[PDB]
RNA sequence: AAAUCCAGGUACGGGUGAAGACACCCGUUAGGCGCAACGGGACGGAAAGACCCCGUGAAGCUUUACUGUAGCUUAAUAUUG
RNA sequence: UUGUGGUAGACGAGCGUUGUAUUGGAGUUGAAGUCAAAGCGUGAGCAUUGGUGGAUCCAAUACAAGUGAGAAUGCCGGCA
RNA sequence: AGGGGUGAAAUUCCAAUCGAAAUCCGUGAUAGCUGGUUCUCGUCGAAAUAGCUUUAAGGCUAGCGUGAGAUCACAAAUAAG
RNA sequence: GUGUAGUGGCGAGCGAAAGCGGAACAGGCCAAACUUAUCAUUAGAUAGGGGUUGUAGGGCUUGCAAUGUGGACUUGAAAACGAUAGAAGAAGCUGUUGGAAAGCAGCGCGCAAAAGGGUGAUAGCCCCGUAUUUGAAAUUGUUUUCAUACCUAGCGAGAUCCCUGAGUAGCUCGGAAAACGUUAUUUUGAGUGAAUCUGCCCAGACCAUUGGGUAAGCCUAAAUACUAAUUAGUGACCGAUAGCGAAACAGUACCGUGAGGGAAAGGUGAAAAGAACCCAGAGAUGGGAGUGAAAUAGAUUCUGAAACCAUAUGCCUACAACGUGUCAGAGCACAUUAAUGUGUGAUGGCGUGCGUUUUGAAGUAUGAGCCGGCGAGUUAUGAUAGCAAGCGUUAGUUAACCAGGAGAUGGGGAGCUGUAGCGAAAGCGAGUUUUAAAAGAGCGUUUGUUUGUUAUUAUAGACCCGAAACGGGUUGAGCUAGUC
């Protein structure tokens, strides 16, 4: 690129330097209006404040939390909407990880989902399947097992 | 560019300021678009050619 | 930034924006609202987009 | 790095300066004031600049009303005698000027009386 | 030496003006520069008003303001039969 | 063709500084710093010659900032 | 010998300073309160209002500015009815 | 993991433990039974052997198999690599400008040595060094080898036998550490106080089942934190108001009784070749002379700006109401970055500074005496939005760490964002929540990630400077007050 001259496409923005004289604009207060609490040192007061007046989230009823203490038990899930996209037969924890779609270091439940139509059979082992997702995946004439 | 790293070039070459000896893996984009002219060696073509 | 702790317990963030709340007057006093405030009240609704920025922002 | 900047304040001041010169007392001097001085020479420069056409204007006024009374008539009615009839785009500081070279504004002063 | 000082070549009357003008508008007077005086003015100098008010300022003090506490006092308990 | 006053402020386009990396170049036949002059640009600014001074400096493209000074009863130094 | 001393008691004295010494440290204490904040040109360009606020010299939202994008016609202004 | 679970006048805020990926890797030793000896053997004590624990082990009886591997380990001997001084260590002349050549030009040469410094101006070949090769009488470091102590050694059968850390664990009342603001867990001031392998403790009250582990004894290198010190080196670090306060005889001068506070300041020249000698003057000194390329380099010692002070060429000024200029304008004197030139300005018209804060300032509001220098939107880590780039529809992308010249980069898929959402939650699923309702309503029925840059913002002092104060530690009764 012949470094004795080097550019690039646009990338160089405005600078906005604040205390470097009116004629670029931004003068004495440094676009910080006049003369005010924010004009001062350290202004701009505590993100969630309304000025004394009780702030939004302290007048509204807190959300509860049934299941306390605990994290949901996630799922590793399968949408019927990509997997086609995924070459594949024989789906099961030896073949995904191949694909890299989940990772060997990984003990979790596989769960299957989705109601768009596919084409070609396939075949799972799963834990759940939705009532639908079911009656598609056998409409194609594939089939499914359910591993407790 | 260099593949062995030879010992007669290296220990030659070192007080010519304007020369320089690298291996495949040490040359980097401004080592090489710097050079304004450069000897690639017989194979590195081939390692270059798989690391595109 | 440590997310505002008063924050994140009263606002489940949706999808795509749209932060959910609940209602307010709904804890203390029964009779002095009519069945049709307390009925609606029950429902939850979303964040105006006065204070939408500085909710967001807060979370 | 750590920068200085010498040259620079002191080029900007001298040619404040520079701006500046026959100016009285220390004006001329320092540049703290001088500044200020090259701010008002030029606002007075700038408001002047359109007194000037302003002013030259009624001096060509002046010169020729003074030259019309020794006629018998006012510079007044010598317009309209432009104007009304004898149409003519004869600008004010000619119709001034001529006057200082006599015998030819008079052909004007007598062409108009038609 | 000294405090002081935006640059000065620094008149008076009526009026105007951020509301009492050396500089403004209209008039009147006034050769340039000293020295000794005397203090009317330059809202003259020194002192970010000591009075008054504001600050969700400070300190000191007071009490049947609040919360505590040193101390004093009473009980249980170990030393204790 | 419509315009082109402007404080707070919003956006865009630029000048200058010191150093770094690439090319190019100048310099005891006198560089930089300094002064002077009746030079040139829309503006930050940039030249030309002469005196002094005696050893580094300039141009093009990017990058990096301890980068631009009239005011803070500012500090220091000098002189009214 | 200092949230201490001393006081024939005045808020006296404690190294020219005392309603609580001097010096160092936490310390670059905090300040909704003053003052300061440095190069250029071009385009656009307000508000001093409403509600709430231990709020009134402050703050949040709305109102008014500006940049990007959309709506061109059913949107918005301008006359007449 | 993650700003997650949680903790919080549920306010300000605070913030894990698992799990995963990495750096490093070593586990041993006593008490106790049992037994030997010695203690007025009342041992209830001392010194030996034995044993050091969870798929419970050890002791007791009776056997089998072993002579080893290993040390967080003793002595010497040997080897190796160093550390503390050094030695060798290539290559050039001429000409010109010049005071001086090393500059520049012409013709050559060396290189495992074109790092640096000096040499009268910028030297690969003038010198010291450099790359490279070598060098230890003496002290000392590290590792390896040999022998050498000390420690260290497996597997069976029997049998209600014994031992397994007591003012201990728990429990009560007060506190505290753990992310918890007293809560399972840990800790303790007062009190109280067990069990012994069918045991005891634990799996955030508590009980049962299941499972995990065996407290109330001790020690242990590596990854880790730091750099006043030594050696080498580096810098898009400072260059005499900067950089440590201190480039120099700096914690000095100076102030304070004392704790303590605490500055300023450099450069002749190439080498003194520091100005013999003459004049003036008492002398300092100045003018000559001399050395010197330069004496307007002369010790005041590189460069020398402005404020300020003087002197002079040209023009103007002593009837003049002046924020001092400006637009016109003679006269006068000159000749330039050749330009409808410059210098001055009798005279005419007009004309109440600069920043601050204000509804409104020439202001009888405020700040600056002038000049010069220093002096205020930064950085770390995040989030948001804009612009651009890379890769893209089972996408994108690394972190720590390792290797790489304190480089780019390669390895590292641990994670992160997106791919399906809704619901407080279990759950369901292109649906889901509410609901008797599949009605109705709310949310959804697809647009990405990693960077660079800009702007804004959060925690950090977070544009600058300015308090009266607050809390802790020290120095002060030499003045003054009281007392002896
Ligand atoms: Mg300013
Ligand atoms: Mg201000
Ligand atoms: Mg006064």
């Amino acid at each position: 690129l012949n470094q004795l001259k080097s550019v690039p496409k646009a990338r160089n923005h405005k600078t906005k330097t604040l205390g470097r004289g009116h004629g670029s604009g931004l003068g004495k207060t440094s676009g910080r209006g006049q003369k005010g609490q924010k004009a001062r040192k350290s202004g701009l007061t505590r993100p969630g404040f309304e000025g004394g007046q009780t702030p939004l989230y302290r007048r509204l009823p807190k959300f509860g939390n049934a299941r306390k203490g605990f994290l949901k038990q996630e799922w590793v899930v399968l949408n019927l909407n990509k997997i086609a996209k995924l070459k594949l037969d024989k789906i099961n924890r030896a073949s995904l990880i191949e694909k890299q779609v989940i990772s060997a270091k990984s003990q979790l439940p596989i769960k299957l989902i989705g109601h768009t139509k596919l084409e070609k059979p396939l075949h799972f082992e799963v834990h759940k399947v939705s009532k639908q997702a079911l009656k598609a995946v056998e409409n194609a004439n594939g089939s499914v097992k359910l591993l407790e | 560019v260099v593949n062995t790293l030879n010992t007669n070039l290296e220990q030659s070459t070192s007080n010519i300021k304007n020369v320089q000896v690298k291996h495949l893996d040490k040359v980097s984009v401004r080592d090489l678009m710097l050079a304004n002219a450069l000897l690639v060696e017989k194979e590195v073509l081939k390692a270059l050619e798989g690391k595109f | 930034m440590k997310v505002k702790s008063a924050a994140k317990k009263r606002f489940k963030l949706t999808k795509s924006g749209q932060i959910k709340r609940k209602h307010a007057y709904t804890s203390h006093l029964a009779p002095h609202k009519t069945t049709k405030q307390k009925r609606h009240l029950r429902k939850q609704g979303t964040v105006s987009a006065s204070d939408f920025k500085r909710i967001g922002n807060l979370i | 790095m750590r920068i200085k900047g010498g040259k620079q304040t002191r080029v900007r001041r001298k040619k404040w300066l520079k701006q500046a010169s026959g100016s009285f007392g220390t004006r001329h001097a320092s540049y703290k004031v001088a500044k200020q001085t090259v701010i008002q020479a030029a606002k007075y420069a700038y408001r002047d600049r359109r007194n000037k056409k302003r002013d030259f204007r009624s001096l060509w006024i002046l010169r020729l009303n003074a030259a019309l009374r020794e006629q018998g008539m006012t510079y007044s009615v010598f317009i309209n005698l432009l104007k009304k009839h004898n149409i003519e785009i004869n600008r004010k500081v000619l119709s001034e000027l001529a006057i200082k070279e006599p015998s030819k504004f008079n052909l004007i002063v007598q062409k108009v009386k038609s």
